[PDB]
């Protein structure tokens, strides 16, 4: 099994609610993002192209960041996944050297601290983060989705790295990621690479896969297919 | 950090609860995932006919707004009595009831005074259930000020549907089926009025459609179009105009729709008339008029010197159109209408809607379907005391109606709101001042051009409440404070969406246990006001609540505030769940179906429906507008003037007949070119809740969503060439000037920008709202304010505030 996933670039229109799906999802700081993009803006008036291509972890073949972990928390698992035990994770950060595509991210700072605020705009009047976390009962943030926990820490410690998880949790029970429920035009699709009758094995053999920094040799399972923009008419 | 076993796994088993989205009128159905009582997601009502699951990225940041720290959690007064941006209002918390005497006591003085009249309600955002508060309880107070937000909305955007085929509204555009899409300013994959549906649908259409997009910079929708024309700000009509010119000379207007000569032969040739009686219309009326007064001479040459657009250009696009027909459609933005001379700019670009037949036909756009929602609360005259019949007759404060401010909303002299003209009215006191003022859900300081005016007119308001979550800009100004429940997850609430060749009706209702001592904005407040105005001798409010909005099954009135929020929805959605509504669509067995669906839809649009019958003066689709004629005669009447003395008094171009058709009126533009060089082309962020995610720290991390713009920041974006001319580099800061005020925010040099202009976006500035939207929360603000930038103009026609076109600006680094 080599799940993946095909983003139809097409459909795409940039919006990033992929990636905004992506932190109610996973509970991840304030600036750090699993889901992201890449945005181009090419020529020059009024000859200009723009284009934005969402990422997220490859999920490769051949993962270097699991190759150079030296406690083994960077693991691949029997779906193709790449996951982290984040409990044996000593932060020594060699991963995000590894990592061709600069998706792992370092908690050097504590995670939500913005929330242990207790200062008031409108002292007596305005609330607090603070006091929002009391009165909801979170624990860090009261975003925080407790679903994330099934499989991996809902809030991550400190000196730890991290990145998308495929959304494992969720396939566990038969879900499906966060970012492909999010996005309006159904551009992204996942499934099993392996299995020749899937609808992204279809789909990589119906349009012209391309993916990114394939020279550098991991097998990424992420494929992008068709175009952001159309040729100029006229 | 073991898995969890099975057992004790949390994915997938919280609750799905139904509400409505207000992140923009689009307003969409949609679910809210509960789990340890808090919300933690948001997704499409699935159920939804217009947009099903699909949803723009906004859902989102909802979360972060009512877990906002920054919101209200109690009524407040200030203990500051002066008032201005330099005035800390020095708020101390009191209890609802305190507030609301306050509130009431004021309120009784004026009708004591028999000075009613001078009462103001002031609308922001809203919901379908706004009636008591809005309208109601203003009468019965007896106010004609219920001042909505229309004005600085969109209402210019409903001119050329109204006085061309009798639609005073927004129309839905059926890309599923389009061959032709031709966009004027609109950026339906960021803005506008389904994002979540056309964002659904805007990159399948491209293997159907031919996309144009007409706009000064290289919007999301430009970037994934075939043509992006980057025009200059204010002359979009010059190009709607000559494809209009171009369609008769080739002879492409579709025919089953406009008509044809009645010899055949197409006698339509460059700068000559045409005999009347030459040619036959069938649902349409003034096309021959059209060409002899003016189309005739709005040749390819003539369109392309104005605008330097390539006449093949402009040639090809016709004819692409007219093999496209009737799978044809316009679409018009605020960008381009919303402009002092703005009316005819919606004219001549929906104009085209009915040249090429794409009104009301498979692939063009049409209005929203037939729905039985009930939109007002039984009649209140019998509750009309003396007191409130004189002044509910007053002059309104936004003077609509006036020579210049004539406002024709749907055909009326002094039909339309004024919005921004409220606030030169309130510090003019002219007609007269305004001593009691409730405004809720609104931030007019900020979202109208030249907000200053707001900021002076309120610090001369004797006693103004605010019903918000935030303390906002507009909330600076106030002497007490109502917290409200947020809308989307604390309140009872309906509001309907159209799409899809559908409209739905969908519902609000709380999903979370109440956080904070807030009260539901539309229905609580009212309820409990008119409780304490009982209390102190004046119950008719009380008495209409009581006997007029009781509920649809068992007759009775509220026994609660609780019950009378739910009550108010209950009523005015009787006809679709207490009643069988399977002629319009859907078929709900019950209150609680309704409730747990979360939405009703209409049956699919009947095309054609609305031809050889539309509501204007001819019931045919008017190039030549009797019905605008005979709302300017109207006008002209009521002060002895002639429609031409009209023109000149509201700074328009147009005279005789040219004031009926579509014709070319030069931009208005206000401030000296050589000192101000640059035209500010003002624009949403795809992130923009309108002005309620500047709070949100969500916004920021993802604000580079717009394209051009950068993560974390407030950027003007500029044309390379204008950057070297200027001396800019990209983080530079810089100050924006214009002849009426300025702001500072960074550089962002940008190829999609037309040079000449620079783009930005409106959303940043406060200097209120919350601790991540300001730099010093009351003191600093965060990015630079646009509005601060517009000189106070008016499309006097429509009523309209005028956002685009006319400011030019000078720039600066600091
Ligand atoms: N993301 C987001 N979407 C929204 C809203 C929001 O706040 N945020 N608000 C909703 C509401 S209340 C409204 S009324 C609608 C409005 O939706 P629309 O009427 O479609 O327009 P705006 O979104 O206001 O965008 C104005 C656009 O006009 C462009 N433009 C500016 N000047 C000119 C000009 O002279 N000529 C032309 N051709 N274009 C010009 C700007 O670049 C910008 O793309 O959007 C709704 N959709
Ligand atoms: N330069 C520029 N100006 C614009 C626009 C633009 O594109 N460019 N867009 C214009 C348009 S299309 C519109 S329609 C107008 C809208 O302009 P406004 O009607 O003034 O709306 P907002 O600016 O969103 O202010 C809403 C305020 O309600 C409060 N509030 C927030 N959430 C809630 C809630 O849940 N319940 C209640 N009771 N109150 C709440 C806050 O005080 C908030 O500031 O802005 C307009 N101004
Ligand atoms: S949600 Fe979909 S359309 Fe939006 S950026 Fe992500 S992949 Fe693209
Ligand atoms: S994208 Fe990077 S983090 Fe993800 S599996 Fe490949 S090498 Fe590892
Ligand atoms: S930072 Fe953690 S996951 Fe990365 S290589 Fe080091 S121990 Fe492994
Ligand atoms: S698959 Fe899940 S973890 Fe990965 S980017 Fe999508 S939402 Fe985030
Ligand atoms: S912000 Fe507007 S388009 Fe987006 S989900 Fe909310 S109502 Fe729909
Ligand atoms: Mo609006």
């Amino acid at each position: 099994m080599r799940l993946g996933m095909v983003i139809d670039l097409q459909k795409c229109v940039g919006c990033g609610g992929c990636s905004l799906a992506c932190k109610t999802e996973n509970n991840t700081n304030d600036g750090i993002h699993w889901s992201h993009h890449i945005a181009t803006t090419e020529g020059t008036f009024p000859d200009v192209k723009y284009t934005y291509i969402p990422t997220l972890c490859n999920h490769c073949d051949d993962a270097p960041c699991v190759k150079v972990c030296p406690t083994g928390a960077m693991h691949k698992d029997k779906r193709g996944l790449t996951l982290q035990n984040n409990d044996e994770c000593i932060g020594c950060k060699k991963c995000m050297n590894a990592c061709p595509y600069g998706v792992i991210s370092f908690n050097a700072a504590t995670p939500h601290r913005r929330w242990q605020d207790d200062s008031e705009v409108v002292a007596n009047g305005t609330v607090s983060p603070l006091m929002l976390l009391k009165r909801t009962g979170a624990t860090a943030t009261p975003n925080e989705n407790p679903e994330r926990g099934d499989t991996y820490p809902m809030i991550r410690p400190k000196r730890t790295t991290e990145k998308c998880t495929f959304c494992d949790h969720r396939l566990d029970k038969g879900l499906n990621p966060a970012c492909v429920d999010a996005c309006p035009s159904e551009a992204r699709v996942i499934g099993d690479l392996d299995d020749p009758q899937s609808k992204v094995s279809q789909l990589i053999k119906l349009h012209k896969p391309m993916q990114l920094k394939p020279e550098a040799g991991t097998g990424p399972r992420v494929f992008y297919i068709r175009s952001f923009g159309v040729k100029t008419a006229y | 950090g073991a898995e969890l076993p099975a057992p004790l796994r949390r994915t997938g088993v919280g609750e799905w609860l139904a509400t409505t989205c207000q992140g923009c009128t689009s307003w969409c159905a949609k679910q809210i995932y509960v789990m340890d009582g808090r919300a933690l997601k948001v997704r499409g009502n699935p159920n939804s006919g217009v947009h099903g699951m699909s949803s723009c990225p906004r859902q989102h940041l909802s979360l972060q707004q009512v877990y906002d720290p920054d919101r209200l959690r109690t009524p407040m007064m200030r203990t500051n009595p002066k008032k201005g941006r330099d005035q800390d209002p020095k708020f101390v918390p009191i209890s609802w009831d305190k507030a609301l005497d306050m509130l009431a006591d004021k309120i009784i003085a004026l009708r004591v005074a028999n000075e009613p009249h001078k009462y103001a309600l002031l609308r922001g955002r809203y919901s379908h259930i706004n009636d008591l508060l809005y309208k109601k309880m203003t009468n019965l107070i007896g106010s004609p000020n219920n001042i909505s937000h229309s004005s600085v909305c969109a209402e210019a955007h409903k001119m050329g549907p109204y006085y061309l085929d009798g639609n005073w509204g927004y129309n839905q555009y059926d890309v599923k089926n389009a061959k032709f899409i031709l966009s004027f300013g609109a950026d339906p994959i960021a803005s506008n009025r389904q994002v979540s549906f056309y964002s659904q649908t805007w990159g399948d259409s491209l293997d159907h459609a031919k996309v144009v997009v007409v706009d000064p910079r290289l919007s999301a929708s430009a970037a994934k179009a075939h043509k992006w024309i980057p025009i200059e700000p204010g002359q979009d009509s010059v190009l709607a105009l000559a494809i209009a010119h171009v369609a008769l000379v080739e002879g492409v207007w579709h025919k089953p729709f406009v008509g044809d000569f009645i010899e055949g032969k197409n006698l339509f040739k460059a700068g000559k008339t045409v005999s009347v009686e030459s040619f036959k219309e069938t649902h349409t009326y003034g096309l021959v008029e059209w060409w002899n007064q003016a189309l005739k001479d709005y040749t390819p040459e003539w369109a392309s010197k104005i605008t330097g657009i390539d006449p093949k250009t402009i040639i090809a696009i016709a004819k692409d159109m007219g093999a496209a027909a009737p799978a044809v459609q316009v679409w018009t933005s605020r960008g381009a209408v919303m402009q002092a001379r703005g009316t005819y700019t919606s004219i001549s670009c929906h104009a085209l809607n009915g040249l090429f037949g794409g009104i009301d036909s498979k692939g063009g756009l049409f209005p929203g379907n037939k729905t039985p929602l009930l939109k007002e609360y039984p009649e209140a005259k019998a509750y009309m005391d003396e007191i409130a019949a004189k002044g509910v007759k007053k002059e309104k404060i936004d003077q609509r109606g006036r020579l210049e401010f004539p406002a024709l909303a749907k055909g009326k002299s002094g039909g339309g709101v004024i919005t921004a003209n409220a606030a030169n009215g309130i510090r003019n006191q002219d007609p007269y001042e305004i001593k009691v003022m409730l405004a809720y859900f609104n931030n007019f300081n900020f979202s109208n051009p030249e907000g200053q005016r707001w900021d002076e007119a309120l610090s001369k308001v004797d006693f103004m409440a605010h019903i918000t979550t935030n303390v906002s800009e507009f909330s600076w100004f106030a002497d007490v404070l109502l917290p409200s429940s947020h809308h989307m997850f604390e309140k009872w609430g309906v509001l309907d969406s159209i799409g899809n060749g559908v409209a739905q009706i969908s519902i609000q209702q709380p999903s979370i246990k109440r956080l904070w001592d807030t009260r539901i904005d539309e229905s609580e407040i009212p309820y409990m006001l008119a409780k304490k105005l009982a209390d102190k001798g004046f119950d008719a409010p009380w008495r209409y609540i009581n006997e007029q909005i009781v509920d649809p099954e068992t007759g009775k009135p509220a026994a609660d505030e609780a019950e009378f929020a739910k009550l108010m929805v209950r009523y005015l959605t009787a006809p679709l769940w207490k009643e069988d509504a399977s002629k319009y669509g859907d078929k709900l067995s019950s209150w609680d179906e309704f409730v747990q669906k979360g939405v009703w839809n209409s049956s699919p649009y009947k095309l054609e429906a609305r031809w050889g019958k539309f509501k204007t003066e001819t019931t045919k689709f008017e190039f030549y507008s009797k019905t605008l004629e005979k709302a300017l005669q109207s006008h002209a009447d009521k002060h002895k003037v002639s429609i031409d003395e009209v023109m000149k008094a509201c700074d328009y171009q147009a005279r005789g007949h040219l004031a009926f058709i579509p014709h070319y009126e030069e931009p208005y533009r206000f401030g000296d070119e050589s000192e101000f060089p640059l035209l500010l082309v003002d624009q949403k962020s795809r992130l923009n809740k309108e002005g309620r995610t500047a709070n949100s720290p969500w916004y920021y991390e993802f604000k580079d969503v717009d394209p051009g713009d950068v993560a974390n920041e407030d950027v003007a974006k500029f044309n390379p060439i204008d950057g070297k001319k200027f001396g800019l580099k990209d983080g530079d800061e810089i100050r924006i000037t214009s002849p009426v005020g300025m702001l500072t925010c960074k550089a962002k040099l940008w190829e999609g920008v037309r040079p000449g202009t620079v783009a930005k976006c409106f959303g940043q500035g406060h200097w209120a709202y919350g601790r991540y939207a300001s730099a010093k929360f009351g003191v600093t603000p965060r990015g630079g304010s646009n509005n601060d930038l517009i000189a106070d103009r008016y499309d006097r026609l429509s009523g309209a505030s005028a956002f685009y076109g006319h400011i030019r600006v000078r720039v600066e680094k600091v």
